[PDB]
């Protein structure tokens, strides 16, 4: 009965700001740290700040030293995560997490030992490209596919910014032979990602088969139907 | 500062194998130290702290060990939702520092990519912007070559391809590539075909189709 | 003056000023000036090393002591105390702090009750607790 719900994300132009929100519940916050943790797209982890609510200790790190300043509100069970001078490189999902505590914290402060909860984290991205929503183009199955065999169908989401879109078949009815490939970043700085199905030769003609596009920070939203040539 | 290295980079194992990864500290520090368990796009997990001390809930089947500055992780008997990237973190010392990465990954025997043509969609014709797309299905091991072919000749720079993640059940991989050119470009030539070259696959494979026909 | 007694006594408890908890650190050093007032049994001998003593707390944990310097932040409190806090009685304070320094005079009496001074200093408490409320 834990959790830790981080939000305040977004696209931002670099030098801006933007402040992250972390709402804990299910433990006592004015004992247990509070860390914040992010990931660079495809990379590892990166430890950006922690603190000790109650006796309101701070530590950071010496990337974010100087533009970052973290905070906890006891009464509030929150703790908060000030981002000044944004660059580029600091976009990534920003990832919440616990401490975990021993009993040798109450000999000795300031050890970690670890992290024991970490919530799914917010994504932050800097940079300067404008929001653009993203066009559904369908990829039709071929007549010539195998009778006898499996036709395979697809969405082409193109040129949208930012990430991320959730693509989904027939509403989630559709779970089985669904492929969402990565997104892609063409050189006009434009994401394009596509989605195929397996499905069935027999099934083209009668049955709809339908692809649910979102993109949140545009807020465009899609259902392209996809049927035979 | 604190830097940790950890090995190997990626490996690949079955289930039932015995993995091994080792994290080995830049200085002196203590036995506090933690491996984390991340799935794809998901939050990282906790999976042993202080080096030796396994966290509630995960299974016996994880544990660490402490030899010197070398920290190590040991998977008795893999498992199927034990496969996922691995990093090792220090907490004995500030700034924290995290590891590289270790990926884990499944191993299966050879499958031959099943090929895809997809031509692109008139409603983008029309939008002064034509993409033709590849797809690879379903294939071990990941390494895999898509050649683009125009009325048969080679095409360089207007491929882009991405690879999914190996799949949770049959764990095969699945890679696509999309060819982008003007409209004016493919209005001009009618052999559109790309040419898969696998290891599952005896002779590279051709699928191609014709612009402008059914 | 200041800087060989703070100099002298940092460089010999630094190691275990960062490390140890701050709310340990004043109880050995309280227990163990304790049990040094009942090996030695005056009293103003007693006040000058307990005041030499509550100088360099003060030069460690105080405001830009040398603890706040090493550690930003820290809003202060050296612990956090439950239900005891809450329950420790200000008459009985009292009565151990006038068991120091009454010493001869008026007898304890019964529990409850106060001198003169317990009962001015009970209602200028009570008296400025009321009148800030308005």
């Amino acid at each position: 009965e834990v959790q830790l719900v981080e939000s305040g994300g977004g696209l931002v132009q670099p030098g801006g700001s933007l402040r992250l929100s972390c709402a804990a519940s299910g433990f006592n916050f004015s004992s247990s740290s509070i860390h914040w943790v992010r990931q660079a797209p495809g990379k590892g982890l990166e430890w950006v700040a922690s603190i000790s609510p109650s006796y309101g200790y701070t530590y950071y790190a010496d990337s974010v030293k100087g533009r970052f300043t973290i905070s906890a509100d006891t009464s509030k069970n929150t703790a908060y995560l000030q981002m000044n001078s944004l660059r580029a490189e600091d976009t990534a999902v920003y990832y919440c997490a616990r401490g975990i505590w021993s009993y040798w914290y109450m000999v000795y402060p300031h050890d970690n030992y670890g992290m024991d909860y970490w919530g799914q984290g917010t994504l932050v991205t800097v940079s300067s490209a404008s929001t653009k929503g993203p066009s559904v183009f369908p990829l039709a199955p071929s007549s010539k596919s195998t009778s006898g065999g499996t036709a395979a169908l697809g969405c082409l989401v193109k040129d949208y910014f930012p990430e991320p879109v959730t693509v989904s078949w027939n509403s989630g009815a559709l779970t089985s032979g669904v492929h969402t490939f990565p997104a892609v970043l063409q050189s006009s700085g434009l994401y394009s990602l596509s989605s195929v199905v397996t499905v069935p030769s027999s099934s083209l003609g009668t049955q709809t088969y339908i692809c649910n596009v979102n993109h949140k920070p545009s807020n465009t939203k899609v259902d392209k139907k996809v049927e035979p040539k | 500062d604190i830097q940790m290295t950890q090995s190997p980079s990626s490996l690949s194992a079955s289930v039932g194998d015995r993995v091994t990864i080792t994290c080995r500290a830049s200085q002196s520090v203590s036995s506090a130290v933690a491996w984390y368990q991340q799935k794809p796009g998901k939050a990282p997990k906790l999976l042993i702290y202080s080096a030796s001390s396994l966290y509630s809930g995960v299974p016996s089947r994880f544990s660490g060990s402490r030899s010197g500055t070398d920290f190590t992780l040991t998977i008795s008997s893999l498992q199927p939702e034990d496969f996922a990237t691995y990093y090792c973190q220090q907490s004995s010392s500030r700034p924290v520092t995290f590891g590289q990465g270790t990926k884990v990954e499944i191993k299966r025997t050879v499958a031959a990519p099943s090929v895809f043509i997809f031509p692109p969609s008139d409603s983008q014709l029309k939008s002064g912007t034509a993409s033709v797309v590849c797809l690879l299905n379903n294939f071990y091991p990941r390494e895999a070559k898509v050649q683009w072919k125009v009325d048969n000749a080679l095409q360089s720079g207007n491929s882009q391809e991405s690879v999914t993640e190996q799949d949770s059940k049959d764990s095969t991989y699945s890679l696509s590539s999309t060819l982008t050119l003007s409209k004016a470009d493919y209005e001009k030539h009618k052999v559109y075909a790309c040419e898969v070259t696998h290891q599952g696959l005896s002779s590279p494979v051709t699928k191609s189709f014709n612009r402008g026909e059914c | 003056i200041f800087d060989i007694y703070y100099k002298t006594l940092d460089a010999i408890f630094m190691p275990i000023i960062k490390v140890l908890h701050p709310a340990l650190a004043i109880l050995i050093i309280a227990i163990i000036v304790s049990l040094i007032i009942n090996i030695a049994t005056p009293m103003i001998y007693t006040w000058v090393p307990i005041i030499l003593i509550f100088i360099y707390l003060r030069h460690v944990y105080g405001f830009g002591g040398v603890y706040q310097e090493l550690n930003p932040g820290w809003n202060g409190v050296v612990v956090y105390l439950p239900i005891i806090l809450s329950k420790i009685l200000f008459i009985d304070f009292w009565h151990w702090l006038g068991s120091i320094f009454y010493k001869g005079g008026f007898k304890i009496v019964s529990n409850t009750a106060l001198g003169w001074l317990g009962w001015y200093i009970l209602c200028s408490f009570a008296t400025s607790t009321v009148l800030r409320k308005i």
